[PDB]
């Protein structure tokens, strides 16, 4: 009955909004990160490190407001405020792009605090850590595509900035330089996305459609107890109806809520994968046999070439201004232009 | 019998109190002409 | 009874391994044409001139495609919305070079598939189930046909069309992206959060449940033998996955009714998805995502780019290479 | 059940709540309005004014190109704004 | 507490208007006062645009949908389509508006005060759903009504000033229709052409005087229609085909509504002659055109031939062959091939575009019309920053084509999900399992399995 | 940077005399060239003839010289061709032709300058974006 008796029992006392250890960790850097993202996408610009404007009070609405990543020039710097570059400086802090890292750091660490109170809640009512485990994916994105990326790249300057308008970019950046449509990481990605969403829809609209009639109104909804022993829909006329519509049916309900998981899940960490080769421009770009013969072979085209040649129009056109520090200059007459337009 | 500041109370702060707040600073910029 | 009765009593059995149903009877042979000619044109289909610009593009994987690069392709721009069956060519070779099997393809398919919405009704009405999987099947349903029919019928053409491939695939969304701004129109950034949404959603729903299943088994075999098909027990202690993930947010942030739960795994991702398809459906009338191209000026004038202008210099990367050979004319207008 | 604290439709509907929130709500507001209308949150943050962007007649960016001169080079770009 | 809560009706309040299914007075109502707001509606947004409406700038630059109808029947418009009195639109306007306010105090005294079921109170008005006479007289009486309101189309274009035709000679005029088409070989003919390019089916309708024709067969039909239902039942074939609820028939008008709105949709998007395109704007098609006549105009100015003029790919630059051969315009226009407009027509020959008539006989109403046309291409953003998506602000501008098409899609397609949806419900609900399955006699469990 | 009246001050002849507009004037001649001239202009270009742009550099070269006040004004009552050729009222909006060109009945004098002020200072702000089509968006 030590004082570590006494703070774990109030750590862990039932409230509206639980705590546990983990709350020591995650309020404070979930607060920090949401509050930093709030606070600089309304106050603060891009201006010198980006020549973006970026905030609300610059005039950009929801959809084009970021904390955008620093500049090139900084490199990796973890842009402490007393660190070297802001000297403890706050304005020049915003300046200089250090609510970027603010918010990427300790995001990071309200992750790792959210998984943690997932162990910690699920070990206190005597449930297995599945939701934990699922929490992976999450964070296996978060860490190769805001962390590990940019630390392959030359600065931080290439990650992803915070914004709706921004991300988009990254998205168009990805395509015209990483070729990342055409990586089979992505593509698997893809499939665990779609089909979690597949999954989502199917089962929720199974059970909806296989209940069984426990009340007498028409709204089906107040005709469960959670406390009721039996299950509330047939699993024995949904799994008739699937085989004869589909082939196929689940037949085993555990089995079924685990594909649920593992679905969605798998698909992010294939795509984890796949960004951490683009960290090292391990990209797969190219079909070599196909380049040998387009080269060989004016008459050959597929979808593939037409795709390359969206690619380089991409990267000319939005290079000069997407990285303004590498100080481009593209005269007109070498732009790669089709006809008329 | 009710507590009235509780972690709960701190919690709801934490977010409104800064929320009414960055609300007025937008809703002001609405009239900054350039 | 008579011969007729017979076969009406056939093809609604539901004695039948799969379903046949009136549904059915359409939708067997339209996806048995659709299959038959998809899988011989994507292997030996000579090269199509997607483009009327006797530009033919090669899609199959005799012509030197491999999985990933291979398609049909549309037909071609000549033909625009023109009907195209095989007895309006003079000959297979003039069929396939304008890209024939597309048309046969995608009509036979959007019919067939049509068929199965309606089977899915069929079905669940013998059974005596209610009625709506088969509403929730409309969300693919309808973002097929907004890519193979009513996007072609905006434009004018079934050469704008989505091509049947991995590669016609990405080039369908890229020059979609730089003649809509699809990224920048709320429509798809609701078919996002739909499916973002919908993979959150399955992996939580997923995840809560199996972390709540009953002890059934020992240690050295899958936890799946404590579920027997048919049993009319539940495997997993919902009130127990209420109490973790209650306490993990709190206690009304989650959810205590099994039909409230699975109806909102059901209608998340079937109403984004609807959205998305919406938002493809009006783009092909030229209704397009949000324009913020220079709307950051400062007191001088001089334009203040945000994020919305870079998005705008990679679209134009794609606008300007796009079907580099096609255009004589400056405005790029369908 | 309950955790004990006071459910939230007690306190919105009590008239002690709406006599306590008529004014620090509206308080708020005002201060945050302010925040901006005095010109203060352009000198906390640092972001520009719609007027100092560019000098009168220079196109180019201001864009930090050193990691420990950083500081040093916004403030002699902001002294060229003058 | 008739109905108007869970407990007694059954249905939840978000299902609350289900609770009307069986109160005839409340549910007439419910649709009166709907009526009343439609009605508003048509007449709050007629003013609305008068209000907005600058007769200097073309109609489609203004975002007007509603003011275009009524020009387009013939009131307030001269020649070329030139707004010449704008009284018609106010008084349109208001006596919608004014309408709506009886139409609401019907529904509101229906729905509230009066009494909740007509059964009692009159055998004419009171009905039961499966009373399969009653309701087909109901029918009867409607159908009436809507051919007496196609008539009235009639009525306005033979004998009340005409509509606006835009194939009239000189730019375009109101003209009074006196020989509408009677022939039933055209009229019906459009019903069998197929609906596809270069045909259209019912959209390729190019000529008033079709138009007037039609509806002179639709009323007629209609009023027929309404005389056999209201003296008919239906026979045994449909009594064992369909549902027989009010639910049924709701999801039977849903899927008819449904099709209404994919039909208008591309109606509004291809016909240039019910929706002038000096009201509408140019269609997508007629922009695309106009582009290419835009430049063949140019380069010919400058001396360019334009019938040899050999393009990048080996097609003509400016003219080329469509498969079936007509001469048309070169460039990514040749899918639209098929456009026919009034601005154009007159460079066609038997072959189509004729050389000599492109050297020799373009207006400058033509270079005119087709600038015009091709700066007004139905493109645009959400926000109406009118052009293509990378084009900067600057031209204010969506055309109300698309703002017409984009909403009829969206409106059509959940209507089609309402008729699966209500649908669906109503078989079930007939056959006794929209509320779930019976425990105690599931039927798969009494089924031999599949394997 | 700001809007000055060094910017706002602009040829009104050819014969080197100026005149300074105000602040109301130039966002005038901006809200009227959107209304009046945008769909064939927009950003100093001309989409029906790409050709012909509104910069300063085009304007000097007209026949006659176009790089000013009345000199615009001139052109948007009786616009001639690039070399003074030809007269174009018939497809180039004007006061000329407002019978066929609606947009132009309602302007004065006073609008025509506004524009012609628009025109003419938009350059000196946005440089080579003017006139120079999709390469500088
Ligand atoms: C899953 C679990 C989830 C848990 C997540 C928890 C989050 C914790 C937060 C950790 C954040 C780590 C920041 C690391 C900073 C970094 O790396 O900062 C980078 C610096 C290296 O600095 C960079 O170095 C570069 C190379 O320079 C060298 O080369 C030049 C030659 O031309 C010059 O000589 C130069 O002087 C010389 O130093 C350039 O100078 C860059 O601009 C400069 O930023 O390393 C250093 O700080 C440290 C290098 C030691 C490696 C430490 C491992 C961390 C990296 C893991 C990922 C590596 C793989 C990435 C993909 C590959
Ligand atoms: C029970 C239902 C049974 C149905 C079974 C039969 C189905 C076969 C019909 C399918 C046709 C669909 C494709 C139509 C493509 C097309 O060109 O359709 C457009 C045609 C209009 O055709 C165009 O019509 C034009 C008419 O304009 C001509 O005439 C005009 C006269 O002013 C102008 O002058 C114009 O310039 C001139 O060209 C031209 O002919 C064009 O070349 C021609 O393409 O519209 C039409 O026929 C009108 C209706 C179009 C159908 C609506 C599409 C339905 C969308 C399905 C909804 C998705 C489902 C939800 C998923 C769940
Ligand atoms: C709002 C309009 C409306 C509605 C809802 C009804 C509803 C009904 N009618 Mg009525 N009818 C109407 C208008 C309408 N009618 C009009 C205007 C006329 C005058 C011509 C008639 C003449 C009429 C007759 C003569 C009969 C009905 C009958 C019926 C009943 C069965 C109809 C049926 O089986 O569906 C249609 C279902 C079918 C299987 C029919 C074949 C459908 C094919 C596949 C469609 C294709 C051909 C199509 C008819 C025309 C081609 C157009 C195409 C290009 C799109 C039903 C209660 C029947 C009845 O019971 O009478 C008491 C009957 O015999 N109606
Ligand atoms: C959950 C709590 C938490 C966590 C994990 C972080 C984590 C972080 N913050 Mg944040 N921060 C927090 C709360 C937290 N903060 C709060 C409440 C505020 C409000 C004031 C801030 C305000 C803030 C600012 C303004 C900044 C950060 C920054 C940082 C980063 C660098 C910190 C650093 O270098 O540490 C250095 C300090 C330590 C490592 C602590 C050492 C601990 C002791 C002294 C070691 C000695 C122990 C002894 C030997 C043995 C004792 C044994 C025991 C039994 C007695 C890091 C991501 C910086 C950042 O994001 O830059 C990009 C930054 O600029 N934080
Ligand atoms: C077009 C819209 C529309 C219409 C016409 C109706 C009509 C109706 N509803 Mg539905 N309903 C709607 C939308 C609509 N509803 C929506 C969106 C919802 C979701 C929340 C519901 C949910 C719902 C439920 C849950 C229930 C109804 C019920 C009813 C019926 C009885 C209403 C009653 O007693 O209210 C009494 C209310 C009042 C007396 C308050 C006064 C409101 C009046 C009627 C409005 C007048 C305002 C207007 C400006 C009048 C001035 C004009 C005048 C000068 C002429 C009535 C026929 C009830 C029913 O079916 O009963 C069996 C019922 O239980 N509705
Ligand atoms: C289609 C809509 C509709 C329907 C079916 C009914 C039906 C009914 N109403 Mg209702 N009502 C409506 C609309 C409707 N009403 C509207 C719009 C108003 C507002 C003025 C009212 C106000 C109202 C009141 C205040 C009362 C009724 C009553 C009644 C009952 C007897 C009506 C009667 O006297 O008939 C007898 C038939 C006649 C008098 C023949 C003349 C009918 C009119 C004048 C012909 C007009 C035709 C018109 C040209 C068609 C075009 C209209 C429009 C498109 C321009 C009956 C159940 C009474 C009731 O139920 O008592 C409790 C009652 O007290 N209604
Ligand atoms: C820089 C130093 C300044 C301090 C800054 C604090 C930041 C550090 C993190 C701590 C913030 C969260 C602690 C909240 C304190 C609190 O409300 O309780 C502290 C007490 C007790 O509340 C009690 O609340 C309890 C309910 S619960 O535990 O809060 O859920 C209940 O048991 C009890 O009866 C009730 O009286 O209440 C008061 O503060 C009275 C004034
Ligand atoms: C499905 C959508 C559900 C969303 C919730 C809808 C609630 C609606 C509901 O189901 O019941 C409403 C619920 C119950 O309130 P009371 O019991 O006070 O109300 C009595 C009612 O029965 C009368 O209507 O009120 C709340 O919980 C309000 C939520 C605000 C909570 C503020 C807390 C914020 C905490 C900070 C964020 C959490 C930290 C997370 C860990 C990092
Ligand atoms: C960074 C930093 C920090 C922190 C800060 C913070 C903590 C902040 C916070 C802040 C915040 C916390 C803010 C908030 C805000 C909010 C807002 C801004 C909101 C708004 C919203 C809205 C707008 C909504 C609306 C809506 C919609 C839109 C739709 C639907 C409906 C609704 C109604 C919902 C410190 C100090 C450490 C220092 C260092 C730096
Ligand atoms: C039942 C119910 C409901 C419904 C309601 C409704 C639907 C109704 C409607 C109503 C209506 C529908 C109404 C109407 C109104 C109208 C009016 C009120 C009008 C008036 C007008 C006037 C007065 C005009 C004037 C003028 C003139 C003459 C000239 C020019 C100027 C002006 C415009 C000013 C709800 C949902 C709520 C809830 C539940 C129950
Ligand atoms: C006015 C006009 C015109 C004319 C039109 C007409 C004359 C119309 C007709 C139309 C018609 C004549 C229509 C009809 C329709 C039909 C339908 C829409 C049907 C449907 C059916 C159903 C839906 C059925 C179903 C079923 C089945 C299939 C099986 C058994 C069961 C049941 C019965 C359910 C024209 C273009 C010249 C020009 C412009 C104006
Ligand atoms: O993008 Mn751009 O726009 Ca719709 O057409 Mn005109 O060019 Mn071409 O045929 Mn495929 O595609
Ligand atoms: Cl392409
Ligand atoms: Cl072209
Ligand atoms: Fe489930």
């Amino acid at each position: 009955r030590g004082w570590f008796d006494i703070l774990d029992d109030w750590l862990k006392r039932d409230r509206f909004v639980f705590v546990g250890w983990s709350g020591i960790l995650l309020f404070p850097c979930a607060y920090l990160a949401l509050g930093g993202w709030l606070t600089g996408t309304t106050f603060v610009t891009s201006w010198y490190t980006h020549g973006l404007a970026s905030s609300y009070l610059e005039g950009c609405n929801f959809l084009t407001v970021a904390v955008s990543t620093p500049a090139n020039s900084m490199g990796h710097s973890l842009l402490l405020l007393w660190g070297p570059e802001a000297q403890g400086d706050f304005t020049r802090w915003c300046q200089l792009g250090g609510l970027w890292t603010f918010i990427a750091l300790h995001g990071a660490f309200g992750l790792i605090g959210f998984m943690l109170r997932q162990f910690e809640i699920a070990r206190l009512v005597g449930v297995r850590p599945y939701n934990a485990i699922a929490f992976s994916a999450p964070i296996a994105v978060f860490v190769s595509v805001f962390l590990i990326y940019p630390l392959g790249q030359s600065s931080w300057f290439f990650a992803p900035s915070f914004g709706v308008a921004a991300i988009f970019r990254f998205l168009l950046f990805f395509q015209g330089f990483h070729n990342w449509t055409l990586n089979p990481f992505h593509m698997m990605g893809v499939a665990g996305v779609l089909g979690g969403a597949l999954l989502c829809a199917i089962h929720g609209a199974t059970v909806e459609n296989t209940l069984f009639q426990d009340g007498e109104g028409a709204s089906t909804f107040r005709a469960f107890n959670p406390t009721q022993a039996e299950e509330t829909y047939s699993m024995v006329t949904a799994n008739r109806f699937w085989s004869q519509i589909f082939g196929i049916a689940f037949s085993n309900k555990r089995w079924l809520h685990f594909f649920m998981l593992f679905v969605p899940v798998t698909g992010l960490w294939m795509s984890a994968i796949g960004v951490v080769g683009l960290a090292l421009n391990l990209r797969s770009y190219d079909f070599i046999s196909q380049e040998i013969r387009a080269a060989e072979d004016p008459e050959f085209e597929t979808f593939y070439t037409k795709n390359l040649l969206l690619n380089e129009g991409i990267r000319a056109w939005m290079a000069p201004q997407d990285q303004p520090h590498e100080n481009f200059v593209f005269p007109e007459e070498v732009l790669p232009r089709g006809n008329a337009l | 019998s009710y507590p009235i500041f509780t972690v709960r109370w701190v919690a709801v702060h934490t977010l409104a109190v800064p929320t009414i707040f960055f609300l007025g600073a937008i809703a002001a910029m609405q009239f900054i002409q350039r | 009874a008579n011969l007729w009765e017979r076969f009406c009593n056939w093809v609604t059995s539901t004695d039948n391994r799969l379903y046949v149903g009136w549904f059915g009877v359409i939708m067997i042979p339209t996806l048995l044409a659709a299959t038959i000619c998809f899988v011989i044109a994507f292997i030996a289909a000579p090269p199509v001139d997607i483009d009327g610009i006797r530009e033919p593009v090669s899609g199959s994987l005799l012509y030197g495609n491999n999985i990933i690069t291979g398609a049909v392709v549309p037909s071609s721009n000549a033909i625009g919305l023109h009907f195209y069956p095989i007895w309006e060519a003079a000959s297979l070779d003039e069929w396939l070079y304008n890209g024939g099997p597309y048309q046969l393809i995608i009509f036979h398919f959007l019919l067939g598939a049509s068929c199965y919405m309606g089977r899915q009704w069929e079905l669940s009405y013998r059974l005596g189930m209610r009625p709506w999987i088969c509403v929730a099947y409309s969300a693919p349903l309808a973002s097929a046909f907004a890519v193979f029919l009513i996007y072609p019928i905006g434009q004018g053409s079934f050469s704008d069309g989505m091509p049947l491939g991995i590669s016609g695939t990405f080039n369908f969304m890229i020059v979609f992206q730089a003649e809509h701004n699809i990224l920048m129109h709320p429509f798809h950034q609701l078919g996002v959060a739909g499916v973002f949404g919908g993979a959150l959603f399955c992996a939580m729903h997923g995840s809560l449940v199996t972390s709540s299943l009953i002890r059934e088994t020992t240690e050295t075999e899958s936890a799946n033998y404590g579920y027997k098909f048919g049993q009319e027990e539940e495997t997993y202690n919902i009130v127990a996955a209420h109490g973790y993930f209650g306490r993990l947010i709190f206690q009304y942030a989650s959810f205590n009714n099994s039909r409230s739960l699975h109806f909102f795994l059901a209608a998340w991702p079937v109403v984004g998805v609807w959205f998305t398809a919406l938002g493809i459906s009006t783009m092909a009338f030229n209704l397009n995502g949000f324009n913020f191209n220079h709307s950051v000026i400062d007191a001088k004038g001089n334009v203040i780019n945000t994020w919305a202008d870079i998005i705008n210099r990679a679209n134009l990367g794609m606008e300007v290479m796009h079907e580099r050979n096609a255009h004589n004319f400056p405005l790029d207008l369908a | 059940g309950t955790t004990g604290e006071r459910p939230f439709s007690d306190i919105i509907t009590s008239v002690r709540y709406w006599v306590i929130h008529s004014i620090t709500i509206p308080a708020l507001f005002i201060a945050g309005w302010l925040f901006v209308s005095t010109g203060l949150a352009y000198d906390v943050f640092g972001t520009p004014r719609p007027d100092s962007y560019y000098a009168q007649e220079q196109r180019s960016i201001p864009l930090v190109t050193d990691r420990f001169e950083a500081k040093q080079q916004v403030e002699t770009f902001l002294e060229q704004l003058k | 507490a008739t109905n108007r809560d869970q407990e007694s009706s059954g249905f939840a309040w978000w299902a609350g208007n289900a609770r009307l299914i069986n109160l005839s007075g409340k549910l007439l109502g419910a649709h009166v006062a709907h009526a009343g707001l439609i009605v508003f509606w048509a007449g709050a947004m007629t003013l609305f645009e008068l209000a907005h409406f600058i007769p200097e700038k073309p109609m489609y630059e203004q975002g007007l949908i509603l003011i275009p109808h009524i020009a387009t029947l013939g009131w307030g418009v001269g020649p070329g389509g030139e707004v010449v009195d704008t009284f018609p639109f106010f008084v349109v306007g208001v006596v919608h508006l004014i309408s709506s306010a009886v139409l609401g105090f019907g529904g509101v005294y229906h729905a509230i005060r009066g009494p909740e079921t007509l059964e009692e109170y009159s055998s004419f008005f009171g009905y039961d759903w499966k009373d399969k006479n009653k309701m087909t007289t109901i029918l009867g009486f409607h159908l009436i009504v809507l051919g007496i309101g196609a008539l009235l189309l009639v009525a306005k274009a033979m004998f009340f000033g005409g509509l606006y035709d835009t194939w009239a000679p000189g730019g375009g005029d109101v003209r009074v229709i006196t020989n509408p088409t009677l022939d039933p070989r055209v009229i019906f003919g459009y019903l069998l052409k197929s609906p596809f390019g270069g045909e259209g089916w019912i959209v390729s309708v190019n000529n008033l005087e079709d138009v007037v024709g039609g509806h002179i067969w639709i009323g007629l039909i209609c009023i027929a229609g309404g005389i056999w239902h209201i003296l008919t039942t239906p026979f045994g074939w449909a009594r064992r085909a369909f549902i027989w609820s009010g639910e049924a028939y709701l999801s039977y008008s849903l899927g008819a509504l449904s099709m209404m709105g994919f039909i208008a949709t591309c109606f509004v998007w291809f016909n240039n002659t019910v929706y002038p395109s000096e009201f509408y704007g140019p269609t997508g098609p007629e922009a695309s055109q106009a582009q290419a006549m835009t430049f063949l105009i140019r380069d010919q100015k400058l001396g360019a031939n334009v019938g040899s003029a050999q393009g990048p790919t080996g097609l003509g630059k400016y003219l080329m062959r469509s498969p079936t051969g007509e001469i048309i315009f070169g460039g990514e226009t040749m899918r639209f091939w098929d456009f026919r407009g009034p601005w154009l027509e007159p460079l066609r020959g038997p072959n189509g575009l004729d050389l000599n008539k492109i050297k020799n006989d373009i207006q400058p109403w033509q270079e005119r019309r087709a600038a015009e046309y091709m700066t007004h291409a139905p493109l645009g953003s959400l926000n109406s920053v009118g052009g293509v998506a990378t084009e900067i602000n600057s031209v204010n501008f969506v055309s109300p084509r698309s703002w017409l098409a984009t909403s009829h899609f969206v409106l059509a397609f959940f209507f089609l999900v309402g008729h699966l949806w209500h649908a669906g419900r109503a078989r079930a609900a007939a056959a006794g399992f929209e509320k779930g399955i019976d425990r105690e006699s599931e039927p798969v469990l009494s089924m031999p399995s599949l394997d | 940077a700001e809007l000055t009246p060094e910017v706002l001050t602009v040829p009104l002849n050819s014969e080197g005399k100026t005149i300074t507009l105000t602040e109301k004037q130039y966002l005038e001649g901006k809200r009227l060239f959107q209304y009046a001239c945008a769909s064939c202009h927009v950003g100093g270009i001309t989409k029906t003839n790409p050709s012909l742009d509104l910069r300063t550099e085009t304007l000097a070269l007209a026949t006659p010289p176009r790089d000013n006040i009345e000199g615009l004004v001139d052109y948007m009552k009786n616009p001639t061709t690039y070399d003074g050729e030809q007269e174009i009222a018939e497809v180039h909006p004007s006061l000329r032709s407002a019978d066929i060109f609606p947009k132009m009945r309602n302007l004065t004098e006073k609008d025509l300058v506004a524009i012609a002020g628009h025109i003419l200072v938009e350059p000196k702000i946005l440089g080579d974006k003017w006139g120079g089509g999709k390469v500088y968006y």
